[PDB]
């Protein structure tokens, strides 16, 4: 448990760490405002609410 | 000697053209939201096609274009309906400009 001869494994550790920070920050952010792919409930249930479905007669 | 509703449907165009599917027709450009154009062909509703990026510019308001019908009008019963879900418009792809 000395840091001085394991210098260059510890920057792997803390590099890593710095990257893996600002994904979490981008991915959580980025993912509700960008549309990618399929689109969220909020916002998909809103296009069903004005297709409803009629198991009745009217 | 006045012409009756059943002469008119027997030889009115849309009638002799039978199934829209792949039928090529004229429209008219009659709105425009951002690039999607609503483009009327003879029919009951509108198609709703997108403006091609190679010559955006000539489709204003007017320009008659070719397309390529596939319905007249999108429907589908989906699970536990009691009648069909109809989105109001007809679906076709854009052919270009009717080159008159």
């Amino acid at each position: 448990f000395r840091d001085d001869a394991c210098r260059k494994e510890i920057q792997g550790f803390l590099d890593c760490a710095a990257r893996a920070q600002e994904a979490r920050k981008m991915r959580s952010i980025q993912e509700t405002l960008g549309e990618s792919g399929s689109l969220l409930p909020n916002k998909l249930n809103k296009l069903l609410q004005r297709f409803p479905n009629k198991p009745y007669l009217s | 000697n006045v012409e009756s509703f059943a002469s008119m449907l027997r030889h009115s165009p849309l009638t002799q053209m039978g199934p829209a599917k792949d039928k090529l027709v004229i429209g008219r450009i009659f709105h425009i939201v951002e690039n999607d154009l609503y483009i009327d062909f003879g029919g009951k509703f509108h198609c709703v096609c997108r403006r091609p990026e190679v010559d955006g510019e000539k489709y204003q308001k007017g320009t008659r274009v070719r397309l390529r019908l596939l319905d007249l009008e999108l429907t589908s019963r989906f699970l536990g309906a009691t009648t069909d879900t109809t989105v109001l418009e007809a679906n076709a792809v854009l052919l270009g400009i009717q080159e008159s």
